[PDB]
């Protein structure tokens, strides 16, 4: 049983020191690539029904 | 012939009782056969008898039942001497073939109780063919041999009301007697079953037990009651009047035969509204909603 | 207001469509039951004996047909013990039969508790096997095991008027055969709607007649839900 | 002893989480207090695919947003046209315990497994006209929850047992196995650059994996077992839906939650979740026979996609972002626009 | 896939002959087929198609009433019988096969064809012949009598060559899509009524004739042709 | 990260009294159904007692009826355990355990080292 603790420790590790960012920069970064494709999404705002293969 | 007019005076309170039973008799049969035909599920073969009977059912609730009210309360027939040849030939062909239907009904009912593991494949959709198929045929025939060709033969212009003769009375009597024993036999055996398995899940406490037979027979002598007392009057004064004299006077011949009529009014009420799947289905279809697309009855 | 190729995709598409339709008789035809069971129950030698009629493959098919009607009988046989995901899967099935061994029964209740409360498993009906009957009684007439250090109540316990024991044997195995059952229907009775019930039944791995004890309670289960059905009961 | 194991792994922890919670400095509900709302959006059926038998488990959008796949438990595959309602093709399945499909981002193959541990491979243009099996994956030991395609010689499988495996068509063997997990893993992305994946298990707990490398790099972690998982169009951030009646939205980069989705009118669990083209809208199914739409911005129920009868197991939306199809043990698929 | 045609021969006018098209090494059940005639010099033309599962029938104007088309799927066998044999039908009969679907290939394969001797819409490419010599591109073009694009946004055009020696085989259909064993090399364009086909490297094995096919009508009309 | 920590492991006398506590955190403990699992030396898992919501409905291991008591503090997010009258064969490694789905009747919880939702133990010895 110990080579199973020697794993997670392991694993807890390798995963203990990563660049990480703040909260707010990766917030407005999806607030600003979310408001870039608004006209783009037919969900959004619905097609002309001439240009809807679903008629 | 003009002179001969009904006693009836201004109270005429009666128009209603036998005119309410012909309104429901058409527009509320319309209502199974749009149901039937028009949701996917409830396509099964056992729906499909219902439906004819409902097709069988309405057809005389706007050709024979209102034009026959006006002769059934003041007995001129206004309408034509040439219909007379039509009218007669509709009224035998039309009710006997609701009579053959409630056979079938039952024989499919019988047969999804005493043997479920082969029902599915014993019952399928083209034996349905030959159910639907035969009563037709046989009332088609049995109407025009005898009534049509004038062959039962033995007055002034007026209401016709030709009866049998002597030789054609009994084949009017076991046509409606073997259906009746077949079905009554039956049932019996259906309630059987269904006492035998209302005492095994009670393991027997008789308090529970009545209550399940209570239920069963309410279930099934409803609808023999009200088949076996719309019909039986008839054949009676038909055989009492038949190997006898003409002793029924007219004052009753009306009372008998609206009688019988009203049973068509009874047939969708009694195996189509009283099951809750058709009643939500027909609900759906007072509210507008089916417009807007399909849906699942609860089944 | 179609080309030319419409028609023909509109008319391959029918005939899909009259090839699905007739796959459906045989579908509607054919009832499938699902087998559980622990390690030590007769598991194995029933499905042995069932035969009368790849190597990590998790799950196995048995067919067998008796009185012209044919049955579909799956058990599992390589998944891990956690089963809260896989169990899902069997919500049309007509029974599943659950094997006990009388000879480790308060595991047997507690699977059955939780199978007969599951939210998706309702509806479905349980045929309860209590096999290994041979060997009760030998154990009860040893008596070096008894049967009151691991279940208290039995003493306050009688055999029923309703019991009918077929051989002429001894009263105590038929006392500890039907403790047992009666701690089995326990569980059954305190439900409601009536929807599913329990069909137990004293059988061993030997026994001939399972086909058609599957067969009974089979055809009681759907006489059952049509007489529900048609408002007679 | 084991004591020592015990308290480092436990530190560590602990430093881990404080570190966590030194990156955090502001919440998106604060933030986004300024957007204008989405407003009411309404939904109506266009379409209502027929033919199934048994309950359908699972299906799967084509590349070109115009022929499906879905997969039933009568042991069927059917293939559809999603403008005109046709049947292309209907393969049948030898198992008919089947729990997931992929179609191919070619359109050459198509994918099914499920109780049987064995994932199968059709083709589907062949010299003749028929389909007919070309490989059967069997490297297992539990039950087939998801499949997906990288390339048309590479697939990515998901077991009951607690591994997953990336393996090779042509020769029939596995390339990479990756474990580290605790219960059943059931759901499984891939994310639009090719090169990262991420995985959801019955343990409370989310991973990312690395194709090439083989080795996990995050874990996050909800009460309960999770069911389903998705990425963000961006290809930085995912979602999660799990047995408790709640939706989580976490970034890969800031390592943390960031969004709740719950309501205290909401019992039932979650089964699909996915997003839209521009990833303003999630779209989540649910046990109680019904459908919610959610602004992944403001937390807020907008719209409800009511229509079905049992429970909704499937749901999808075309890479083109025009419709979404629906399904569920009703044996019946809807698309919605 | 293998495609042999039984039949032939020489028959006196007002006779009547049975020609039987056989097939193996595909699911005969599911494709359905047409009958393609060639006169000794000139052209093709279309006679008889028959759909699966044998649902629907279609016949040329001028076989109208003469002949009759079967199959047997059990058997994998498909025959007509021709009768009031005229002066007309002294020609190279072909057995082709097709399948339609979203996507798929129709005229896919072609028989070997049996020779028999005897004691709408129109489309002008009358180009004759165009030689060359090999290594530099070429061009053939062709005019419909009416625009072939359709509501569904399709164009229904197909493409056919025929080397010298052997049966024709299929090149482009529906006007933009490439066949499966042919190369890139080749290529296709049009508008609606005008239409090309173009060739950028040209190899020696790349001589014979070129024709065209419509299928937005069930008459259907093959062309004149053109030879390299 | 859900987590279970036990306390009140130790050595007592044989006929003596003792007391075992739960204590959890990471989730909402009123919408959840508790269980007491116990490992006896060289046997597999077996269930004890277990706990409603409400603790309405309780039950008991036979075997041990009659002498435990099992109750929950939902203020406090805290789960108990009561044992007088200890016998030789009491003695063994005891785990707090969570029912998997809330608002459900049924759990799937004694699995042989696999459950994730399940504490670390006590041992508990009797002589
Ligand atoms: C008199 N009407 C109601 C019917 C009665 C039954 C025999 C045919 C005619």
């Amino acid at each position: 049983s110990i080579a199973q603790a020697r794993k997670l420790v392991e694993q807890l590790k390798m995963e203990a020191n990563i660049d990480r960012i703040k909260v707010s920069k990766a917030a407005a970064d999806l607030m600003a690539y979310c408001e870039a494709h608004a006209k783009e999404d037919p969900l959004l705002t619905p097609v002309p029904a001439s240009e809807n293969p679903f008629r | 012939c003009i002179k001969s007019s009904y006693a009836p005076w201004p109270r005429a309170i009666l128009y209603g009782v036998l005119g309410l039973g012909a309104l429901l008799a058409v527009f509320g049969n319309l209502l199974v056969i749009i149901a039937i035909l028009h949701f996917k599920q409830l396509h099964t073969p056992t729906n499909f008898l219902v439906a004819s009977l409902a097709c069988a059912d309405f057809l005389v609730g706007v050709t024979v039942m209102p034009f026959s009210t006006v002769r059934s309360v003041e007995s001129c027939w206004y309408f034509g001497e040439s219909y007379c040849k039509f009218h007669t030939c509709f009224d035998t062909s039309f009710c006997f073939a609701s009579l053959f239907h409630l056979c079938c009904i039952s024989i499919d009912r019988y047969i999804a109780v005493t043997d479920p593991l082969t029902y599915p494949t014993k019952f399928t959709v083209s034996v349905s063919g030959l159910c639907i198929a035969l009563s037709w045929f046989f009332s088609v025939t049995y109407s025009f041999s005898i009534f049509y060709t004038g062959a039962n033969e033995e007055t002034c212009v007026g209401g016709c009301q030709a009866p049998l003769n002597q030789n054609w009375v009994l084949l009017c009597f076991l046509l409606f007697f073997l259906p009746t024993v077949v079905m009554v036999f039956l049932y019996g055996r259906i309630f059987l079953v269904a006492k035998y398995q209302a005492r095994k899940i009670e393991g027997s406490y008789k308090e529970r037990v009545a209550k399940r037979e209570r239920k069963a027979a309410k279930t099934l002598g409803i609808a023999m009651a009200a088949f076996l007392v719309s019909w039986l009057p008839y054949i009676i004064d038909a055989v009492i009047d038949a190997y006898m004299n003409f002793i029924t006077p007219a004052y009753v011949y009306e009372i008998l035969v609206w009688c019988v009529y009203y049973n068509s009014a009874m047939n969708p009420l009694i195996y189509a509204f009283f099951y809750p799947w058709f009643r939500k289905a027909i609900k759906l279809i007072v509210s507008g909603k089916v417009f807007r697309a399909d849906s699942s009855t609860t089944n | 207001t179609l080309s030319a190729e419409d028609k023909a995709a509109v008319e391959r598409s029918k005939m899909i469509e009259k090839q699905l339709q007739k796959d459906k008789q045989v579908y509607r035809a054919t009832h499938r039951l699902l087998l559980l069971g622990a390690d030590n129950s007769g598991k194995s030698t029933i499905v042995k004996q069932m035969r009368i009629y790849v190597k990590t493959s998790g799950i196995f098919e048995t067919k067998f047909q008796v009185d012209k009607v044919n049955f579909h009988m799956f058990d599992v046989g390589a998944q891990r013990d956690e089963r809260r995901k896989w169990i899902q899967c069997f919500n049309d099935v007509t029974a599943i039969i659950f094997v006990v061994d009388s000879s480790r029964l308060q595991e047997a209740l507690n699977d059955f508790k939780s199978i007969w409360n599951n939210r998706w498993l309702r509806t479905i009906s349980v045929i309860l096997f209590l096999n290994k009957q041979d060997l009760l009684a030998e154990k009860v007439l040893a008596g070096k095991s008894k049967i009151e250090d691991y279940f208290p109540e039995f003493a306050r316990y009688t055999t029923p008027e309703d019991a009918t024991p077929e051989p002429g044997e001894d009263p105590r195995v038929t006392r500890a055969k039907y403790f047992i059952r009666d701690e089995f229907l326990r569980i059954s009775t305190a439900s409601g709607d009536g929807r599913h019930y329990c069909y137990p039944h004293f059988t061993c791995s030997v026994d001939t007649e399972n086909a058609r004890r599957i067969f009974n309670d089979c055809r009681d289960i759907i006489q059952r839900m049509h007489l529900r059905q048609y408002e007679l009961l | 002893e084991l004591d020592q194991l015990r308290q480092e792994a436990e530190q560590l922890k602990n430093q881990i989480r404080d570190a966590r919670k030194a990156c955090a400095d502001a919440t998106l509900s604060q933030i986004t207090n300024n957007i204008d709302p989405v407003g009411r959006i309404q939904m109506r059926t266009r379409r209502t695919l027929r033919g199934h038998l048994a309950k359908i488990y699972a299906m799967h959008w084509g590349t070109d947003s115009r022929l499906l796949v879905s997969a039933s438990q009568d042991g069927k595959l059917i293939i559809w046209d999603s403008y005109t309602t046709n049947k292309v093709h209907a393969i049948p399945l030898r198992s008919s315990w089947v729990m997931t499909c992929a179609y191919a981002p070619s359109g050459n193959y198509v994918a099914c497994g499920g109780l049987d541990n064995i994932c199968s491979i059709y083709n589907l243009k062949t010299r003749e006209g028929n389909v007919r099996v070309s490989r059967e994956l069997a490297g297992h030991t539990g039950y087939l929850s998801c499949c997906r395609f990288l390339d048309d010689n590479q697939i990515v499988t998901s077991s009951g047992d607690t591994t997953c495996a990336l393996w090779d068509i042509e020769t029939g063997q596995q390339t990479t196995t990756f474990t580290g997990h605790t219960g059943d893993v059931m759901s499984l992305s891939l994310a639009p650059d090719t090169r990262l994946f991420v995985s959801g298990a019955c343990d409370a707990s989310a991973k990312l994996w690395d194709v090439r490398e083989g080795m996990c790099r995050q874990t996050f972690t909800h009460e309960s077992d999770i069911n389903a998982i998705c990425f963000f169009p961006n290809g930085n951030a995912f979602a999660t839906g799990s047995d408790d009646a709640t939706c989580r939205l976490f970034d890969l980069r800031a390592d943390q939650e960031l969004m709740t989705y719950s309501h205290d009118n909401i019992i039932c669990g979650i089964t699909s979740v996915s997003f839209s083209k521009s990833g303003r809208l999630l779209l989540a199914g649910y046990d109680d026979f019904n459908c919610n739409v959610w602004d992944a911005l403001k937390a807020d129920r907008a719209g409800v996609l009511a229509g079905h009868d049992n429970r909704v197991s499937c749901l999808g939306v075309t890479d083109d972002g025009m419709a979404v199809a629906t399904g569920s043990w009703d044996s019946f698929l809807k698309i919605w626009n | 896939v293998q495609l042999v045609e039984s039949g032939g021969g020489l028959v006196q006018p007002g006779g009547s002959r049975k020609l039987s098209c056989s097939a193996s090494g595909f699911a005969f059940s599911s494709f359905g087929m047409h009958w393609v005639r060639q006169a000794p010099e000139k052209g093709l033309e279309w006679v008889a198609y028959i759909s699966s599962g044998s649902g629907t029938i279609y016949y040329a104007d001028t076989v109208k009433g003469r002949f009759t088309i079967s199959r047997d799927d059990p058997k994998n066998t498909l025959f007509l019988q021709m009768t009031s044999l005229r002066s007309e039908d002294t020609a190279m009969y072909y057995c082709v096969r097709s399948i339609y679907y979203y996507g798929s290939s129709p005229f896919d394969f072609w028989g070997q064809g049996t020779t028999l001797t005897v004691s709408d819409i129109v489309m002008t490419q009358a180009t004759s012949s165009v030689p060359v010599t090999p290594g530099e591109s070429v061009s053939i073009s062709c005019r419909s009598s009416k625009s072939l694009l359709h509501s569904n946004g399709n164009t229904y055009l197909y493409w056919f060559l025929q080397r010298p020696g052997q049966s024709p085989q299929l090149l482009i259909y529906r006007m933009s899509n490439l066949a499966s064993g042919v190369p890139d090399r080749f290529s296709g364009s049009g508008s609606g009524t005008a239409f090309t086909l173009t060739i950028s490297r040209l190899e020696a094995e790349d001589v014979g004739v070129y024709y065209c096919m419509q299928h937005l009508e069930y008459p259907l009309t093959f062309g004149a042709g053109t030879k390299l | 990260q859900v987590q279970l920590q036990e306390s009140g492991g130790g050595l007592v006398q044989p006929g003596g009294s003792l007391r075992l506590s739960c204590a959890a955190s990471g989730f909402t403990f009123s919408n959840y159904k508790m269980n007491w699992v116990r490992q006896a030396p060289g046997k597999g898992l077996e269930w004890v007692s277990d706990i409603s919501q409400s603790g309405a409905s309780i039950s008991y291991t036979g075997s041990v009826k009659g002498r435990f008591t099992i109750s929950r503090d939902n203020a406090k997010n805290t789960l108990y355990l009561q044992m007088n009258s200890l016998k030789p064969e009491d003695t063994a490694v005891y785990y707090c355990a969570r029912c998997p789905a809330p608002f459900t009747r049924d759990c799937f919880d004694v699995t042989s080292t696999t459950y994730a939702y399940r504490g670390q133990g006590t041992q508990v010895t009797v002589s």
